[PDB]
This record gives structure tokens, C-alpha cells and sequence, in this order.
């Protein structure tokens, strides 16, 4: 949607010190670990038993990494999010059928492992500023639907 | 359905977070209004600022329903059965709202339990929260 | 969003049936009585304590029988919900504050009702028109929030 | 939380169904594929045109399931654990798809049930199908 110059400062200015190889394999894993049924569209990903499984499984990792490429890129686009998904709303509304309610957890569990890897810096409006992002990719990723 | 797994998960983060509960609460409710502002119209009569008052003393309350809930795990409804019958009849506050603190809730222990809000952790959490929930819309009528 | 032909032959041929009068009243009404908490937003209406007090308040029926009147605009417009429903939205978002759920509620109620007036006439693809329908004008009154 | 009204209102609405309940079961199923094409996913074995014996089949499972759940209202989680278990650990179901197919059911019963799903009938169905719902999303782990 749109952030204010407030907002778009809170956001870039964490997310330049966000480790692009780990954030985004961490938040997918938490995915498959706090909402299990997700596992579902992962079974080519090999052993998903344990917490630990899954957050060591180099698939998850891999995967999440490429996830959190898109998720930059949105950040790069924030005016435009419809057409920077446009291709990826195919892919997992048309393709994979994924509920769109999936894309709303996902976007507060990157919030979650935001929050825990920053801690005190990670303040109420800057919360607030990330919230804005991960509703508008949900419903820019979600757009196949409506 | 809390395990005995996510009980001791629950119980472990409730003991780290310690005396903290009541600012944490007052954390989670300010992180909720900024985050999710239709959230606001249920308190029109409160002040909502930064440091205020009502919110640290409601934060409090907040807190203490839930450790009344960690210590009553296994009986919640009969815990939070006053506390459900005021959030529906009297409030009538949507249920969605209750997903929207919840995950406030856990911003808010991520972001002070470095150690402790490991992704098992986090799922008991959430299981406990959305259990906390549950009860708290079950009385709708 | 997109209706094929045939999904617009089926909407629009039961919609004529539809008393205008009656159905918006009958719709605002279940969803105070399934969906309690919407109370909340119709304190000035008088008496609702009771099923037969909610769907007999004059104030109800009146009340239904606009927002129904937005649905038929939104029927002849399909392919522009969002600039139709501009205002509604500003109203229901930034002013009174609905959470966007209760939209999909409404409109699942608006279906049960349907389903109730039209019986067997409401065949799965009926509904399945009907769906696409509501969902459209739910997400265009909720584009405040996007 | 079902009152006695609820309870009386949904045995009362069962009755009127009774042996088209497999039947509308069907139909329910048939409508949730229709109009939520997401969760034919969790089908691709089943063909899923109109008249499909296996959906015929399937309604008459789900009716019998449902039909065991209103003998035994007074303890669901009991009655449906086995059921719970199969739908979050092994089909892994997504629980915003039992909202959808309970809508279903609603609408299946309203387009057969004339007298009887009245504003108060109506409103103890709801109740009830988010109390199956509430059991059968209750076993993610
Ligand atoms: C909400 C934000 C999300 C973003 C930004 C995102 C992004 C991506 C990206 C960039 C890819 C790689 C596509 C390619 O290889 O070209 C991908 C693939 C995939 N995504 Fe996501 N995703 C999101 C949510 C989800 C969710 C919630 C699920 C499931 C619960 C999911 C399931 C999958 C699967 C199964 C693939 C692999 C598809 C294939 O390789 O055939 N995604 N996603
Ligand atoms: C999620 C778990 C929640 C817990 C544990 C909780 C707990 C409490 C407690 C302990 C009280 C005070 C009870 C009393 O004074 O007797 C309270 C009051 C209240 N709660 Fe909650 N609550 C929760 C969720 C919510 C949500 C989601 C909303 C609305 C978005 C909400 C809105 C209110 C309001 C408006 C009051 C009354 C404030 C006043 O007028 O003094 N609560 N809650
Ligand atoms: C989802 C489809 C909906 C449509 C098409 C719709 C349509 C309308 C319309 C046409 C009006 C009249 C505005 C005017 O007087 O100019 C209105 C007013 C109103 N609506 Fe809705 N509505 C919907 C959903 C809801 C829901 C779910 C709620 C609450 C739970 C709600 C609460 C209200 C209230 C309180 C008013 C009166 C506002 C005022 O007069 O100040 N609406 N709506
Ligand atoms: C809402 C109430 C529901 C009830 C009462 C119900 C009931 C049942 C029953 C009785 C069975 C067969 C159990 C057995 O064979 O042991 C079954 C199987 C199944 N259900 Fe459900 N179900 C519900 C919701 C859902 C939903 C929402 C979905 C997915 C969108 C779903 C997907 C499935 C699948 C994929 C099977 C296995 C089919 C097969 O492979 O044979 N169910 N359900």
C-alpha cells in the first residue's frame, strides 16, 4: 500500500542489516514447524520430522532463501507490489492452489524472526512499518484470487 | 490440544520473562493499536499514546489472565470463563482481533526472549495463545 | 472479479427474481443473529435482544434494504467493483472501522439466504457464481485496508 | 459452546434432513468444489464431476461423521479424535478449509430445509459445524 517516509525509513534501514542467506530459510522453517499443514506442499523436501529437521534440511533453507528474494524485491517496489508478484501470484494461486491465508502467516512469522534477531530495535512503529509490507505481498501475491 | 511438550515450553518462557509480564502486556496492546488500528475502537475511552497510564495498567491485566491461564492449562475454559463472557457479551469483540493480539503477544516475547523463543518454543506459543482464543470466543450467543 | 457468460446468465437471471425489499433486512439480519459481535456496530437500532426482535426491527429492514441496493449497483458493474464500491469502502474502513472478515461473512449469509429463498433453483454452479460475487465486492470494500 | 436451545435446534434440523442426509453431504462436498476450487487439491484421486460416485460416497461419510457428532454433542472431541487426527496429521487439511465446506452445509440444508432454517436454527447450525471444526483443526502438531 502506501508507507510514509517514516515507515519506508523503518523498513529499509533494518532490512540492509538482515542476513539475506538465513532470514528467510528461518522464517519458512518456522512455517512448516508452527503451522504443519504447510508441510503439504513440501514433501519432495525430504525429512520435515523434528523442529530441528526442518530447520536443518538444506531444501528448507534453499527455498527459503529465494522466498525472501521476492520479499526484497517488494521492498524495492512497494508502489507497484502487483505487478513485482504478478508472476508468483500465478505460481501459487493457479498452480499450487496455496490459501491465501498462508501468505498473511508467513508475513508474521518473517515478523516474528525479525523481532527475534533484533530485538529492542525492532520497536512498536517499526513493527507497525513491517506489518504494512507483509499485508501488502499477501495481497499482492493473493491478486489471482480476487 | 497443548502437549506435555508445549506445556513445558510454555511454562519455561512464562519463568524467563519473569516480573516483566505486565510490560510485556503493555508492550503487546501498543504493538496491537500501531500494527492493527481497527483494533483501536475498542478502547475509544482510552488514551493510547506512548507511556500511557491505561495501557500499562491494562497490559497488567493482560498479563495476569494469561498466567492464570499457564497455571489452569489443563482446565482453561473453567479459568477464563468470566473473562470469555465479558470479551463476547459485554464487548463483543470480533474474533479475528483475538489472532491479531495473539501474534502481538508473541512479537513481543520474541523480541525479549533471545534464548528461549527457539522455533519449538514459538509453536507452543502459538498453540497456547490460539487455545487462550478459543476460549475467549467460545461464548458468543 | 472475472464471471464467464455463464456464470453472469446465472447471477443475474436469479438476481431479477430477488425482492430488493426484503432479502437486504433478511441478510442484515442473520448476520446480527449468527455473528453477535456485529452488534457492536448498530447500538442506535433499538431492540435486538432476540431473533424475532433483530429481524422484525423496522430500523434493520431499512438498513438492509440500502446495503442491498450497493450489492445491485455492484451487479451491474462487475468489471469495476473497486471504483463503485470507493466511498463504501472509505465509510466501512477508515470510519467505522469493520474488520474486512465481516464483509465475507455478509456475503456467506447473503448466499444462505438466497439458498433459503430460491431452494433447489440454487444449484452448485449458481452458488459457485454467486461466490465469485460476493468475494469481488467483500474485496472491494475492503480496498481501504490494501 | 452449544446451549440447550443449539442443541435442540440442530437434533430438530437433523431430523427433517434424515435419510437425504448422505445425499446432501453430496451436495455440500459438490458446492465446496465449485465454489472453492482450492480444495479440490486435497482430491486428486477422487473425479469430481457431478454424479461422481466418489463424492456420492464421500457425503455419505461425512453425513455419518456429522450425524455422530450431534448423538454425542456433549463430547465431540471424543467422538471425532480419530477423525481430527486423520485430517491434521495425515491429510494435512488447512483449517480455513472447514469454514468453507461448514458454509457448504449451511447452504446445502438451506436449500432443502424451508421451515426449519429459520434466523435461530440457522444461527445454532453455525454453532455447531465451528464446534466439529474447532475438534477436527484441533490435533496440528
Ligand atoms: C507469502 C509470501 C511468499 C513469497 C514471497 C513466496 C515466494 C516464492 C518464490 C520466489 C518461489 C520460487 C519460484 C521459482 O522457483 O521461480 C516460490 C516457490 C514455491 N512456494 Fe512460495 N512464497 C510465499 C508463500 C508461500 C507459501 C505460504 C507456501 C505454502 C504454504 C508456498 C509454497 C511454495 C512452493 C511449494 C514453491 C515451489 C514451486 C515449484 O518449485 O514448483 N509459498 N515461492
Ligand atoms: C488475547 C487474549 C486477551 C486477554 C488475555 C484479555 C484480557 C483482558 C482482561 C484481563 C481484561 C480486564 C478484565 C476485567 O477488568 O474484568 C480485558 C478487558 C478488555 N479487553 Fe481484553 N483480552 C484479550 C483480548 C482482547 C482483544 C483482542 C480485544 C479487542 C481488540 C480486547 C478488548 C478489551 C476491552 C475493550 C476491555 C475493557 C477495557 C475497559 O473498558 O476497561 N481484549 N481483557
Ligand atoms: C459486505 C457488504 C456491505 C455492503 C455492500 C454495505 C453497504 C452499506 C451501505 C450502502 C450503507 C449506507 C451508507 C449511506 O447511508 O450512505 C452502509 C452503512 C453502514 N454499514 Fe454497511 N455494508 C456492508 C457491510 C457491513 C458490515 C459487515 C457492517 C458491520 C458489521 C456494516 C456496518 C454499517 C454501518 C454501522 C452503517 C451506517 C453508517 C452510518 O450511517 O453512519 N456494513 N453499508
Ligand atoms: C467439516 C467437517 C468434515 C467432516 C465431518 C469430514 C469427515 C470426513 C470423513 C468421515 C472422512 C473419511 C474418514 C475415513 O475414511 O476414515 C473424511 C476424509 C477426508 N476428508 Fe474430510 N471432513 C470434513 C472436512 C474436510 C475438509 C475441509 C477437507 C479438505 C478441504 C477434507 C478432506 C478430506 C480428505 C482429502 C479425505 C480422504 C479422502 C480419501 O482419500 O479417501 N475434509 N472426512
Amino acid at each position: 500500500v502506501h508507507l510514509t517516509p517514516e515507515e519506508k525509513s523503518a523498513v529499509t534501514a533494518l532490512w540492509g542489516k538482515v542476513n539475506v542467506d538465513e532470514v528467510g530459510g528461518e522464517a519458512l522453517g518456522r512455517l512448516l514447524v508452527v503451522y504443519p499443514w504447510t508441510q503439504r506442499f513440501f514433501e519432495s523436501f525430504g525429512d520435515l520430522s523434528t523442529p530441528d529437521a526442518v530447520m536443518g534440511n538444506p531444501k528448507v533453507k534453499a527455498h527459503g532463501k529465494k522466498m525472501l528474494g521476492a520479499f526484497s524485491d517488494g521492498l524495492a517496489h512497494l508502489d507497484n507490489l502487483k505487478g513485482t508478484f504478478a508472476t508468483l501470484s500465478e505460481l501459487h494461486c493457479d498452480k499450487l492452489h496455496v490459501d491465501p491465508e498462508n501468505f498473511r502467516l508467513l508475513g508474521n512469522v518473517l515478523v516474528c524472526v525479525l523481532a527475534h534477531h533484533f530485538g529492542k530495535e525492532f520497536t512498536p512503529p517499526v513493527q507497525a512499518a513491517y506489518q504494512k509490507v507483509v499485508a501488502g505481498v499477501a495481497n499482492a501475491l493473493a491478486h489471482k484470487y480476487h | 490440544v497443548l502437549s506435555p511438550a508445549d506445556k513445558t515450553n510454555v511454562k519455561a518462557a512464562w519463568g524467563k520473562v519473569g516480573a516483566h509480564a505486565g510490560e510485556y502486556g503493555a508492550e503487546a496492546l501498543e504493538r496491537m493499536f500501531l500494527s492493527f488500528p481497527t483494533t483501536k475502537t475498542y478502547f475509544p475511552h482510552f488514551d493510547l499514546s506512548h507511556g500511557s497510564a491505561q495501557v500499562k495498567g491494562h497490559g497488567k491485566k493482560v498479563a495476569d489472565a494469561l498466567t492464570n491461564a499457564v497455571a489452569h492449562v489443563d482446565d482453561m475454559p473453567n479459568a477464563l470463563s468470566a473473562l470469555s463472557d465479558l470479551h463476547a457479551h459485554k464487548l463483543r469483540v470480533d474474533p479475528v482481533n483475538f489472532k491479531l493480539l495473539s501474534h502481538c503477544l508473541l512479537v513481543t516475547l520474541a523480541a525479549h526472549l533471545p534464548a528461549e523463543f527457539t522455533p519449538a518454543v514459538h509453536a507452543s506459543l502459538d498453540k497456547f495463545l490460539a487455545s487462550v482464543s478459543t476460549v475467549l470466543t467460545s461464548k458468543y450467543r
